[PDB]
RNA sequence: GAGUACGACCACACUUGAGUGAAAACACCAUAUCCCGUCCGAUUUGUGAAGUUAAGCACUCACAGGCUCAGUUAGUACUGAGGUCAGUGAUGACUCGGGAACCCUGAGUGCCGUACUCCU
RNA sequence: GGGCGGCAUAUCUGUUACACGACAACGCAGGUGUCCUAAGGCGAGCUCAGUGGGAACAGAAAUCUCACGUAGAACACAAGCGUAAAAGCUUGCUUGAUUAACGAUUUCCAGUACGAAUCGAGACUGCGAAAGCAAGGCCAGCGAUCCUUUGCGAAGAAUAGGAAAUAUGAACAAAUCAUACCAGAGGUGUCAGAAUAAUUACCACAGGGAUAACUGGCUUGUGGCGGCCAAGCGUUCAUAGCGACGUCGCUUUUUGAUCCUUCGAUGUCGGCUCUUCCUAACCUAGCGCCGCAGAAGACGCUAAGGGUUGGAUUGUUCACC
RNA sequence: UCGAACCACCUAGUAGCUGGUUCACAUCGAAGUUUCCCUCAGGAUAGCUGGUGCUAGUAGAAGUAUUGUGCGGUAAAGCAAAUGAUUAGAGGUCGACCUAUUCUCAAACUUUAAAUGUGCAAACAAACCGUGCCUUAGCCAACUGCAAGGCCGGAAAGAAAAGAAUUAGAGGCACCAAGUGGGCCUUCUUCGGUAAGCGGAGCAGGCGAUGCGGAAUGAACCGC
RNA sequence: GUACUUCUCUCGUACUGAAAGGGAGAUGCAAAAUGCAUCUGUGGUGUGCACACGUCAAAUCCGUUUGAUUUGCCCAACACC
């Protein structure tokens, strides 16, 4: 025998299939496994490796989120240069908070019909993974882009609320109901808001 | 435990920001309330069979009370309440030894 | 163990499920479209008896 | 029987040591205790006010917050599987500076010295040979190494 | 029927399958909350000016790259 | 080579006897109207300068007691790791490593700063 | 086992505890539910316990005086630690034992409360010439929800709820009344907190060999049986016979200790009957030795082949005749 | 059928207790411990475990060394050192009392004091250098001095040489949950007990959950 | 069953307070007890995919790839404000 203690513990969870059911999720997938195994691009190979992850790994992208970033890198870009294709590996929605964007060309697996008027719109052009493979092989000149997750509701529940230093949303249907001993100084005691870490 | 009748301490009241002297009284209890809202709903509780509805509590452990003191200002005749540590004898006594 | 769940407050405490011994609380709408079939009949029918009146 | 108050089992370790009894002392006082500071918590069991409990007493941390009398250290804690990152407070007689990276300070300021040196034509000290290398021994003295009768009996009380 | 009170056996076993994690790093976690006030106050208003020097050199920058 | 004031470390600086002490200090010392405080100008406080190194103080001495640093005690006591080692056992030794303490004995008996002053 | 007892039920000191921290037992030795307007705070002076010398009545011990005195005293109460121009004693003045914008932290610990602490920021102060020192007596001395009860939201200003006027009783106003928000107090000692007397042999159920009573098992304190040494006893003479003070064993025919097996069951004492086994040998076969004349006996060795009774009382085993 | 008859019903009454619980292979793989509970045959709660992953694949690594720098009062030793215990002479009618030492000791005694341990550090968000620059209602009588947050530069054996580390050395972050919460045996340490295949602990291995090769035979011994 | 419809209802886009009741952008200029101006914009800082400029090392079938690193922007995240 070799000692071996733990080694199980060293394996890590790498899902090489995804689990989705649609064909042209399967399609994409087909096409940039093949891409990021015969190219030297790093693009290639970060696409692939998010087409595999699931739904709730791909959060969607507002419009106002791309044209904030496009314009911090729009200042510091040559004139000379064009500006990058924006891809995202996720849905691109529209923001109602921002009405006057310039024109972009965006890479998305789905728009929402209001995204994509307001692309157009404005100058700018929606653009399919598949039509990005063939102006843009290698992925020169993109902006990867992700979703924002962190203020998701689920997430906002994750940990105990009751510990010092926590603020998680309880797991309750009713807001009035869990908010007097353990809330209030008055009522017994209060949830600590802030702990040393 | 022997205590002054007068304490001369800070009056946090806006029209005195200063120490003044305190008349010392011993906190009491006030007498329970027919019409509070907790008495008013044990009494209906209570009405009719089924004997008593309420625990009523019989294994007293305790032979002290905390102590508190209602001390008034002179001029803002406001009052401020603290706590002292348990005593089984607490007196007033200006007489000091 | 429980772990973080909300608190449940499911009622169903009365006897609700009919069993035996029990005849139950229950109410389904297996009739639904039967109904909803009846109603627009019915409301045809009388639409001729009342001819013209609206 | 056994309690665990916030002093308990610490008779020989608040204790002052042999004919070293006394109040800190004046260089103590005038100790100057900086933010980022490494220090090492020893209780002084002649103050008894701002004592750190029994645990930290022996422990170097790092200072994270200096007020008029206290100091506060953050010590490492293992507990169960994890190590936290226990802030305490003290006064000031309770921490001594530590001199935990002296040996390092001093390997960072010779390298400064001799890239000095060799940046501008000095001569650099000669390098130390390993004495493990091999050699010819003159010895000026040979003995025998045998045991000896008189080592038996020398073994023998009474 | 009496059974064990108490026993330390195993536990720094587990303690160790999953390993003793080392601490946070120093420039973690390093709020100043709870700290000395005076110093907390004052460090504030130059971290205010701090922001402000920030946010103009940006926007030298900003010109400067687009004079060429 | 010394003194004074403030000191850092806090006996190699302490304790007990004995001797010596330039200068300038320090100190004993004289006194009680005022400031001040006491049973008591003893201590303390004020005002002084006739006297004295007699004490304090500083040095030096002692096969001095302590204390400090070494050596011995001693690779001893103890101890981490090992054996299908010895022994009925109690225990012990062995192998790879670490390694004391007292007694005893040798040497030593403050040192380092800031300011002013004497020697000058 | 349970019961009775006690409390190891909340909690403090020393030790067990194996020189970080942590560690059990109905382990060991002791504590806690209080006490204090000073026994809290501060400043200043002083030095304690004990000795030795001396002084009318005065002595072991009354008070006065001089030396010595590292704490050998004291600091409410257990213990440890700490402390000498103090942290002890005396004294003078005091209320820092108040308030303290939900600051942070430690101990227990799930890194949750509670209780105790620690470092702070603000107000008003007490002492001090001043640097400073104090928001109790360092470390044990205490309490959730609901309910009850108390304090705080003084008066006067605002053409409009504002930087600054507590709110509600939901059709609207006034005055009561009742609520609300914030901080305490009345208590749970089974001390993270039900409101609780017996009996059952007339008894019942779910279970437990997690747990007693009976057989076995481990142990052998106790019981029983023996050795070694040799003070004495034996007129004399330690050892024919035995053997105090000690010490080393064996046995499982006594009791105790334990709780491994059995609680969907291993039929409980005694006797009767019947067989077999052991030897630490009562008789029977040999043989040594003696305080061995004989007779009768004592002690010892080899040997378990054979034998080891009839009755009164008692259920008895034992016991006694 | 009686210390509360019989019949039907509420009633499939509740049970932390006893019994049962139906196919295969594969990848992983425990716990009998903590805290709270009218809690002790049971639960919650951390820990151990699986699944799902997330994040820039050597990153903030380590049940191990070395070198520096801290902590300690057990083993040992000592009583000719404090606190307790204690035998005997000696030196200053009998003794007492002093002075010196001497026979023997300590879990709740110690001057001293290990071995094994334990905290921190050993250059990539860091540290070092330029009384370089900006800011502050911070400190100081002020200041170019200290404090803090930055900015601009310089230098960086990326850590020499002296025995001068090594790694089957991808670090961090989550989510959702299961069983478990009767343990037991050995090595050293160790408490109660005359002792026990007895009761109770510390460190670490092991059985439980595991066979195989050996000690004839044996859950735990030896080897693996 | 399938096809069709809803000025509704519900869950969200806003949260806080016991309630009366209030109610969240950035930058600049300035300090008005409701201050003005502008609207293509991550509030700032540190660490941070890809991509873009380079710059080294190794290997190349000499087309490149495969590591490291500088600078800019930094997405998602994390930590201080
Ligand atoms: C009263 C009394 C003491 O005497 C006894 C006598 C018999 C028993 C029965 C047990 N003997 C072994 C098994 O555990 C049980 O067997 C059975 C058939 O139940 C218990 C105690
Ligand atoms: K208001
Ligand atoms: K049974
Ligand atoms: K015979
Ligand atoms: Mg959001
Ligand atoms: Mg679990
Ligand atoms: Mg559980
Ligand atoms: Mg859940
Ligand atoms: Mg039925
Ligand atoms: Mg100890
Ligand atoms: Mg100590
Ligand atoms: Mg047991
Ligand atoms: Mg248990
Ligand atoms: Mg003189
Ligand atoms: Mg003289
Ligand atoms: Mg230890
Ligand atoms: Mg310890
Ligand atoms: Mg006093
Ligand atoms: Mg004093
Ligand atoms: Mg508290
Ligand atoms: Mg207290
Ligand atoms: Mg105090
Ligand atoms: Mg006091
Ligand atoms: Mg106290
Ligand atoms: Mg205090
Ligand atoms: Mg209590
Ligand atoms: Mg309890
Ligand atoms: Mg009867
Ligand atoms: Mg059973
Ligand atoms: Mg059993
Ligand atoms: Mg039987
Ligand atoms: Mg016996
Ligand atoms: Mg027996
Ligand atoms: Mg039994
Ligand atoms: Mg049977
Ligand atoms: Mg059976
Ligand atoms: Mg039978
Ligand atoms: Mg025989
Ligand atoms: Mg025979
Ligand atoms: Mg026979
Ligand atoms: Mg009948
Ligand atoms: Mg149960
Ligand atoms: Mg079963
Ligand atoms: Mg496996
Ligand atoms: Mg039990
Ligand atoms: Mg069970
Ligand atoms: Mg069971
Ligand atoms: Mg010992
Ligand atoms: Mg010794
Ligand atoms: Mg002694
Ligand atoms: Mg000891
Ligand atoms: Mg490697
Ligand atoms: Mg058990
Ligand atoms: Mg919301
Ligand atoms: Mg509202
Ligand atoms: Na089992
Ligand atoms: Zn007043």
């Amino acid at each position: 025998g070799v000692d071996l203690t733990g080694i199980s513990k060293k394996s890590r969870v790498i899902r090489h299939h995804t689990y989705s059911t649609n064909p042209y999720i399967k399609l994409l997938i087909k096409l940039y496994k093949f891409l990021a195994k015969r190219t030297s691009s790093g693009f290639n190979k970060v696409v692939y490796q998010r087409l595999i992850k699931s739904r709730s790994n791909r959060a969607p992208i507002s419009l106002s989120r791309i044209a904030v970033v496009m314009k911090r890198k729009a200042v510091f870009t040559a004139k000379s240069k064009a500006a990058p294709i924006a891809v995202v590996v996720g849905d691109v929605l529209d923001d109602v908070r921002m009405a006057r964007i310039p024109a972009m060309r965006v890479c998305a697996l789905r728009f929402s019909k209001s995204a994509r008027q307001s692309i157009v719109a404005a100058g700018g052009e929606c653009l399919t993974f598949d039509q990005l493979a063939m102006i843009a092989p290698t992925g020169k000149n993109t902006y990867l882009l992700r979703g924002r997750k962190s203020g998701r509701e689920s997430v906002r529940h994750f940990g105990a609320s009751g510990v010092p230093g926590s603020h998680s949303k309880p797991y309750a249907t009713n807001r009035g109901k869990e908010t007097k001993r353990g809330r209030r100084t008055g009522r017994s005691y209060k949830r600590k808001a802030f702990r040393h870490v | 435990v022997n205590y002054p009748k007068k304490k001369v301490m800070h009056c946090g009241d806006a029209r005195c920001n200063a120490h003044k002297s305190f008349k010392v009284v011993q906190y009491k209890a006030g007498k329970a309330r027919l019409f509070a809202r907790g008495k008013r709903r044990y009494d209906r509780k209570q009405s009719g069979y089924g004997g008593q509805t309420k625990p009523v509590f019989h294994k007293k452990a305790k032979t002290t009370k905390k102590i508190v003191l209602k001390l008034q200002c002179s001029g803002c005749k406001s009052i401020r309440q603290v706590v002292l540590k348990r005593t089984k004898h607490f007196e007033l006594n200006d007489k000091k030894k | 163990p429980k772990g973080n769940n909300a608190i449940p407050h499911v009622h169903q405490k009365k006897h609700w499920n009919p069993c035996s011994s029990q005849k139950g609380n229950v109410k389904v709408f297996l009739n639904q479209p039967a109904q909803k079939h009846r109603r627009r009949r019915l409301r045809l029918l009388k639409a001729k008896k009342v001819f013209p009146r609206p | 029987v056994h309690s665990y108050g916030y002093k308990s089992g610490t008779r020989h370790l608040f204790a002052k040591k042999f004919r070293k009894h006394g109040v800190p002392s004046v260089s103590t006082i005038l100790t100057n205790i900086k933010v980022g500071d490494y220090v090492d918590v020893v209780a002084d069991s002649a103050v008894r006010e701002g004592m750190p409990h029994k645990y930290y007493h022996g422990r170097t941390g790092i200072v994270w917050n200096v007020t008029p009398r206290g100091v506060g250290v953050i010590i490492n804690k293992p507990v169960r599987t994890r190590t936290l990152r226990k802030r305490i407070c003290v006064r000031f007689e309770h921490v001594r500076k530590s001199r935990c990276q002296e040996a390092f300070k001093a390997k960072e300021h010779q390298f400064q010295a001799y890239l000095a040196a060799k940046k501008a034509g000095k001569a650099l000290p000669p390098l130390q040979k390993s004495s493990r290398l091999g050699g010819i021994v003159r010895p000026k003295n040979v003995e025998v190494l045998a045991r000896r009768v008189a080592d038996y009996e020398a073994m023998v009380p009474y | 029927a009496k059974s064990k009170n108490h026993t330390n056996h195993n536990q720094s076993s587990k303690n160790h399958r999953n390993g003793i994690k080392g601490p946070v790093p120093l420039h973690l976690h390093n709020s100043k909350r709870g700290s000395w006030l005076p110093a907390l106050v004052n460090a504030r208003r130059v971290r205010k000016h701090n922001q402000k020097a920030a946010l103009k050199k940006r926007r030298e920058r900003i010109a400067a790259f687009a004079a060429k």
